[PDB]
DNA sequence: CAGCGGCTCTAGTCTGTCCAGC
DNA sequence: TCAGACTAGAGCCGCTG
RNA sequence: GCUG
């Protein structure tokens, strides 16, 4: 009742070009996903947007996790300066130990490259 | 599958004596768990540790 | 002295374990224990007395370690 | 073994195995996973890193660097499938100090 | 046109201002708020308002060390620079003794032209800017916190008190569009000041790598 | 509101049960927060990306 | 006038898909 | 069955000499 | 194939 007010909702993948045209305010636009913004503003705003769209799925299922779980998970894939995933590509630029990496996926290769 | 990656990735994190969040090879991910130290199965609140008006009550 | 005063979860129920396999293998009990036939429950009463023969030495990530008596460590 | 006909036993699954670790039950993991299922001990070689036989090492036809490691059994079993693979473990062991 | 083309180099300078101010470079109030209508007196039209001489600047000095420490900003005319446009723009710069220069490209910038900004000298540093990235100051927006460059003297303390490495530190990219902004380059550390949900801050640290 | 004077001397004294505190009260009160806030910190030693992987698997 | 080179694009391929019981 | 984010290739055009 |  307070207020009237239009905000504009862009259903594409260029967040540069958004922030840049005349009358967009470039300061509060923002973007689901972490490789643009990652591309656009960096490392820790790559971070914030984890932690915002995880409690944002988790509340629309009526779901509840205390802020520092999503936290920590956040700050897991980006200690290393770029977002890593929980796939077995990230996991293989986070971890260092060959039977841990070979005690999840694609256990003969390396297996293999530890030997080379 | 999902439950399976996360665990795989994240079982080693520990918390230190020294109140930081480390790997296992010794490398940082949180100065301070969670920005508070705090523990989240300990909140009497939502997400904050304790609930004055109910405790003054008390 | 930074490491916190409270004992932790962790370290009590190491402190325990232990102290129930030594008193398991005949080790002195210090409690007077009365009708207690069960390790595990002459080593919780031991902990209740704070006459537990253990020192926790705590490692700090750098490699420095601060040692705590069982009995100088707060439990809840 | 696999089940009641042949009076198998249970299975701690990978998923238990993740509920342990947020407990921190360290030595509880140790007792499931490795004494009450496949506990076993290896004659290791300090020089080579290989594995031994009976206090020998066939490697180096000497006797004074063996020593022996508590192991589960499935993993003296991939040490050895690996070396069949020309993956070679070669293990450096410490004092338990 | 021509109203929205002067925007562009009145943002485009206030955002250099903005950088300029905060990697150090003394820059006067008038130049860091302007306003277009002030621009338009400067220069007005597209062709009056020309973007390869008339709006380069040197002026930036780092008063803090050294009032000989100058930034050259140089916006080259054409939309994709060559060797050619970057060997004048050196020339320039050897002639001035100045070490540091930032060049401001309309549209890209073509590979060999770029390769020759890692191997020109490492005591000749220049730093690509596209001035669609220059219309938007990214430390004024929402999402990003303030970060600080700290000290050799603070950084020794950050390692001291928690008894680190270095190697131990997080990480940020010198690829890092902040990075770039405030021109850090590997091994030096930048604070950052995370905000709470709360009235609180948090604090953390990033290593350069 | 209802002309309470706070050297205790008003007629009436049903009135100091409106917005009562004593200062036994407020040193149990000071003693409770400050113990439940350390109590609630995250304990040295906690497997604490195992609790974050299965809190957001389940 | 010609040659690197990176881009850019097909498309090729190998890699997963819950825990357990009978 | 259904992607899926790797790994070479085929170019391409246009400056880069 | 079914139960879990
Ligand atoms: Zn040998």
């Amino acid at each position: 009742s307070g207020k009237e007010k239009y905000k504009l909702l862009v259903e594409g993948d260029n967040l540069r070009a958004v922030m840049a045209t005349h009358g967009v305010k470039g300061t509060r636009t923002t973007s689901n996903n972490t490789y643009e913004v990652e591309k656009t503003l960096g490392i820790e705003a790559a971070r914030t947007t984890i932690i915002n769209e995880i409690q944002y799925t988790m509340v629309n299922h009526g779901m509840s996790i205390d802020r520092r779980h999503v936290m920590l998970l956040s700050d897991l894939m980006t200690y290393k300066g770029e977002v890593l995933g929980i796939t077995r590509f990230g996991l293989a630029k986070m971890k260092e130990s060959v039977l841990m990496l070979a005690s999840f996926e694609k256990t003969a290769d390396h297996l293999f490259d530890a030997a080379y | 599958y999902m439950q399976r990656r996360l665990v795989k990735s994240l079982e080693d994190l520990c918390s230190q004596y020294d109140l930081t969040v480390r790997s296992s090879t010794g490398d940082i991910i949180q100065f301070i768990y969670g920005g508070d130290g705090l523990d989240p199965a300990a909140m009497e609140g939502k997400d904050e540790p304790l609930e004055f008006k109910r405790v003054l009550d008390n | 002295r930074i490491t916190t005063p409270y004992m932790t979860k962790y370290e009590r129920a190491r402190v325990l374990g232990t102290r129930a396999l030594q008193i398991a293998m005949c080790a002195p009990v210090m409690v007077e224990l009365e009708g207690e036939t069960d390790p595990l429950l002459i080593a919780m009463k031991e902990l209740k007395a704070r006459k537990i023969p253990i020192i926790i030495r705590r490692y700090l990530p750098d490699g420095s370690y601060e040692d705590w008596g069982v009995d100088e460590l707060i439990i809840t | 073994t696999e089940g009641r006909s042949r009076d198998g036993g249970l299975r701690l699954g990978e998923m238990e195995r993740d509920c342990l670790i947020g407990y921190g039950a360290s030595m509880l993991l140790l007792e499931r996973l490795m004494i009450s299922s496949d506990a076993f001990e290896v004659d290791v070689c300090g020089q080579c890193g290989l594995l031994g036989y009976s206090g020998w090492c066939h490697y180096c036809k000497s006797s004074c660097h063996v020593s022996s490691l508590r192991i589960p059994y499935a993993c003296k079993l991939l040490f050895q499938e690996l070396q069949s693979m020309n993956i070679i473990p070669r293990l450096k062991l410490s004092k338990y100090n | 046109d021509d109203e929205e083309e002067t925007y562009r180099l009145w943002k485009i300078r206030k955002t250099i201002m903005q950088l300029c101010h905060d990697r150090g470079y003394l820059v006067t109030q008038d130049e860091l708020d302007q306003t277009l209508e002030e621009f338009k007196a400067q220069s007005g039209d597209k062709p009056s308002e020309g973007r390869p001489r008339r709006t380069d600047l040197t002026v930036l000095v780092a008063h803090n060390d050294d009032p000989t420490d100058q930034m050259f900003v140089f916006f080259p005319e054409e939309p994709k620079v060559g060797i050619k446009t970057i060997k004048v723009y050196c020339q320039r710069m050897q002639e001035e003794n100045i070490t540091r220069a930032l060049i401001v490209v309309q549209q890209g910038m073509t590979p060999s032209a770029k390769q020759s900004l890692v191997d020109m000298a490492p005591k000749y540093i220049l730093e690509q800017f596209l001035q669609q990235e220059l219309l938007i100051n990214i430390t004024e927006h929402e999402l990003v916190p303030e970060h600080v460059v700290m000290t050799k003297e603070e950084v020794t303390e950050l390692l001291a008190r928690y008894k680190l490495r270095e190697n131990q530190l997080p990480r940020i990219q010198a690829g890092d569009p902040v990075a770039r902004y405030f021109g850090i380059k590997r091994g030096q550390v930048v604070k950052i000041i995370r905000p709470s949900e709360t009235a609180g801050r948090y604090i953390t640290y990033r290593l350069v790598q | 509101k209802y002309g309470i004077n706070d050297n205790g001397t008003t007629e009436p004294r049903v009135l100091y049960q409106l917005d009562r505190i004593t200062p036994t009260q407020v040193e149990k009160f000071l003693e409770t927060c400050r113990d439940k806030y350390m109590r609630a910190q995250m304990e040295p030693g906690s497997a604490v990306g195992a609790l974050c992987a299965q809190s957001i698997g389940e």
